[PDB]
RNA sequence: UGUUGCUGUUAAAGGGUUCGUAGUUGAAUUGAGGGCCUCUAAGGCGCAAUGGUUUAGUCCCAUCCACUUCGGAUUGGUGACCCAUGCCCUUGUGGUCCGUGAACGACAUUCAGAAACAAAAAACACGGGAGUGGUACCUUUCCUGAUUAUCGCAUGUCAUGCAUGCCAGAGGGCGCCCGUGAUUUUUUACUGUGACUAAAAAAGUGUGACCAAAGCAGUCAUUCGACUUGAAUUAGAAAGCAUGGGAUAACAAAGGAGCAGCCUCUGGGCCACCGUUUCGGCUUUUGUUGGUUUUAAAAGUCCAUUGGAGAUUAUGGGGCAGUGUGACAAGCGGCUGUCGCCUUUGUGGGAAAUGCCUUCCCUCAACUCACGGCAUCCAGGAAUGAAGGAGGGUAGUUCGGGGGAGAACGUACUGGUGCGUCAGAGGUGAAAUUCUUAGACCGCACCAAGACGAACUACAGCGAAGGCAUUCUUCAAGGAUACCUUCCUCAAUCAAGAACCAAAGUGUGGGGAUCGAAGAUGAUUAGAGACCAUUGUAGUCCACACUGCAAACGAUGACACCCAUGAAUUGGGGACUCAGCACGUUAUCUGACUUCUUCACGCGAAAGCUUUGAGGUUACAGUCUCAGGGGGGAGUACGUUCGCAAGAGUGAAACUUAAAGAAAUUGACGGAAUGGCACCACAAGACGUGGAGCGUGCGGUUUAAUUUG
RNA sequence: GAAAGUUCACCGAUAUUUCUUCAAUAGAGGAAGCAAAAGUCGUAACAAGGUAGCUGUAGGUGAACCUGCAGCUGGAUCAUUU
């Protein structure tokens, strides 16, 4: 339980300081190993250079093929996978094009039917990829 | 609760509800006093002085028929012991255990008991050097 | 042992009241326990009580009229103040209408209602409905 | 993340146990006062009076007599009691007043609180200062005397002295500063109030920037300005500041003979006072400074008795002596074991007075009772209490598979020896491994060696836990109970630290019967050191060292309080020969273990839990401590401490996944159980098919298609 | 009066070298974790799962595991000489 004494204070304090290390919602904030691990440095986005297009399978209950992109990160020289999140826009990504990369949804667990991938490609060459998809802009090769 | 180890007992001695002396005790303060000091010269502790008195002379309590109890009497006449009753007894029991254990080092029980008795004596010691009744350099050994 | 006299008394009263019993025994007595009872007997929640003398420590005995619903104890005796009457009165009581918190002051032992009136806060003591 | 307000029996989570320091928490006492008057203010389990035919009653009585469950009868009967006012006792409200516990003098003082005293008071009283108080402040009693300032008189005049004096005494009353005195002054948290504290920001008051976020502005007459123009106010952690309050707490001291002032009138005697080193310091007045010295107060000290107290009896206790009283056994006596000593001798009783006094019996325990001398010795009884809080004592040869030591006892297992018999024996589902004419198995007798102590042995006991079972002896303990003994808060729980700890393991020595990991052999099987069978090493046992790893479980931490139903058990207590004993029954109590398979309330998701809690918890707070934060990854890795080693303590992350888990229910299944039912099941048994030669269907292959279900 | 310069003391940049501490980092090979598949070998657990199960410990085995020893019931038993 707990201590109700007048001078009990210090025991209470030290108890909390111990038991917050059993919380993962404390660690995720205060500890900088988490920051380091994250490929953006904990920044909102980052840019990368497209390496290779990689076809990626899917898990057992929903059989599909998914289009993914092996990208390298300018900032930290790490490699990462990301998903193309529109229909038939694999075309609009080509090798050695700069590209932006974002997280998607829950960022501690991988998204369903794509293992290991929490990362979706928002922008190709700073153009909105959505804009290309539902036609407004056209991709520069300029 | 028992201080060390298990035990709950209610074995105890009460008090009289009459704190004034009986009608069949016509003895004065002085006679009581004299009796105490007389007995004490045999080396009897206060615990057995009270027993001798109550049983023979019908004394209700020493405190009821004199203005003071057994140690206060002794102190005032300079017969009082310098080692309190409760302390002395434990030390006797202690030493006797240590005899038995000197011979028998396979004895599990009396070993554990000696550990108890030790720390109990220490508690007493500590007490009586806060509330001065022993020298402040006293130690069990 | 018991580290609060009040706690020993008012867990006999509460239990007894939930069984509807019309008298209760109380093992110790203090100057404090008296005052607490006195309050509630004025406001109409207790018939009478006796203090009996063993010439060591007394044994209180109380007559319940069944008009109580709880008698609690606020154990650490936390500090309540002129603004903070409000706080306590909301949080530990089911009402502001008939909730009675009892407090200690230099002045004596009294209800929160009378405490406010004389404009002195103090350390809390116990409570009843 | 649960301080307010979390959970830990089974879902993530009580440490194997105990001791124990820091730390946290800790029982009760000191005690918060009263009266008289008014008030329909209430109650009355107080009460004089007087009221009431049954206009209301019950006990007694009357008449019946009714064997026993009818009644009525009147004035019944200060009876009982019922509906009434004061007399009441409390208490409500109302006023003021108290030396506000008891105590002291009471009109001429001290007057209804004052001198003294009690109590309170250092915010005080004890002495004193002109450099104190805008030129030394105010005042009333008692006498002296009255300036009635006819700005005059006196002091003073070389004066810018064109400047003061204009109340003796009495107690004083404030203000100011300093000196002295306290038996042990005194603080703090908390609270109320008040000080002291930048703006911006926030809360907020006013205001129509057209509204609005905003701003601190503006608004009005009506002119050669007015509003005294507005621009309020509050909060703002601790910590520091001042001053009330004095309940609850904390700090510190005391720890009880480890102590402790009686006050006071007056008189005398002596006496420096600081200080003690080769001469130092020193209080006014005498005109003053310089010198010495005296007288005198003060203080100290000695004696003296003047008045008054005391919180513990000084005409007293303690100890010696004389006389008489009561009395034991020998020496003596009764004239029947016991009585007395020149009686009586137990105690109230008896007598006699107006419960008491006196007389009379005439106060026993080897000294007890009564009286007297005077001789002694010499402070001592003034303390809160003794917690169903802790420690200690004593007792029942108390209580128990509690612990250590020493000595015997019991059969069995195994082996050996002797006396006999003769062919198989071991062992299993069936076998085989295994043992036998060199006589096994078997029977009896005896001996050796090692382990163990059956049945009795339990919804029993003891131990801190782990654990503990033949008998006798022996050593030191532990719990329970009983007590009008002792101590007086010494306690509760726990980081740190210390001790104990099942089995298997490790070191060294002894032992080695039985069983037995490893190993060996035979089966079983598709495969089988398997499970099974025959063997067999370590080990199993003991001593001395380590290890501390268990489902070490009640998966339930420790201490404390409250909490109901019934029947038992285990200990203690209560109502000649180990012997004023032991058992049992009835009833009661304290201490242990548990059952209601009629456990009360309540709690819980349910299973369940119930004075023996998981209950008294959203109406959430008795106290302390340890552990847990979805499931895996992991008790892994790294570091580090312990260990001979095996291992023990401490203890992550990367990455991955959306469930894991708890309980109950309904279905289904079981080489689970029980009761039943079927020639599509089987028993007994009659007839076939199943491999030939044919017909038909299907499969395969074939082919233009060999249609297809 | 006073400059260049001299000697000594003090403050001490920086370089060099060593040590300490923190951060990040390559690596043959070995060993785990996780995630896939329509691979392979067995049948251990759940029914008495066909050798009741599990915990601690030691040994053995190709695997799941098996075996001895002491416990627990979360057993297949709340229970059979008053």
């Amino acid at each position: 339980t707990k201590a109700n004494g007048q001078h009990a204070a210090r025991k209470l304090v030290r108890l909390r300081r111990k038991n917050r290390w059993a919380d993962k919602g404390w660690k995720k904030s205060h500890t900088f190993v988490a920051q380091k691990a994250n490929p953006f440095g904990g920044s909102s986005h980052a840019k990368g250079i497209v390496l290779e297009k990689i076809g990626v399978g899917a898990k057992q209950p929903n059989s599909a093929i998914r289009k993914c992109v092996r990208v390298q990160l300018i900032k930290n020289d790490k490699k990462i996978i990301a998903f193309v999140p529109n229909d038939g826009c694999l075309h609009f990504i080509e090798e050695n094009d700069e590209v932006l990369v974002s997280g998607f949804g829950r960022s501690g667990h991988a998204v369903g039917d794509i293992p290991g991938v929490r990362f979706k490609i928002v922008k190709v060459s700073n153009v909105g990829l959505y804009a290309l998809y539902r036609q407004k802009k056209e991709k520069p090769r300029n | 609760v028992r201080m060390q180890g298990v035990g709950h007992g209610k074995s105890a001695s009460s008090l009289p509800f009459c704190r004034t002396p009986p009608s069949w005790l016509k003895i004065a303060s002085r006679d009581v006093i004299d009796a105490v000091c007389k007995l004490a010269k045999k080396g009897l502790t206060p615990s057995r002085i009270g027993m001798q008195l109550r049983d023979s002379m019908g004394i209700a309590q020493v405190k009821n028929v004199t203005g003071r109890k057994i140690l206060r009497i002794l102190k005032h006449k300079g017969m009082a012991p310098e080692i309190p009753e409760d302390l002395y007894c434990l030390i006797k029991r202690a030493t006797e255990m240590r005899k038995h254990l000197e011979r028998n080092t396979k004895d599990r029980d009396t070993k554990f008991r000696l550990i108890l008795v030790e720390s109990r004596i220490h508690r007493l010691a500590r007490y009586y050097k806060r509330v001065k009744q022993l020298p402040p350099t006293w130690k069990y050994e | 042992t018991m580290m609060s006299v009040l706690a020993n008394a008012l867990r006999c009263i509460a239990s007894a009241e939930r069984r509807g019993k019309r008298q209760v025994l109380i093992r110790p007595s203090s100057k404090v326990v008296v005052k607490f009872l006195q309050v509630m007997q004025k406001h109409g929640y207790i018939g009478e009580f006796e203090i009996i003398d063993d010439h060591r420590a007394g044994k209180i005995v109380v007559n319940l009229n069944g008009r109580l619903n709880k008698c609690g104890a606020i154990c650490p005796r936390f500090d309540c103040t002129t603004p903070d009457f409000e706080k306590w009165v909301k949080n530990i009581l089911p009402s502001r209408q008939f909730g009675f918190v009892v407090l200690t002051t230099s002045l004596g032992i009294m209800d929160h209602e009378e405490a406010r009136a004389r404009n002195t806060g103090g350390k809390v003591l116990g409570f009843f409905y």
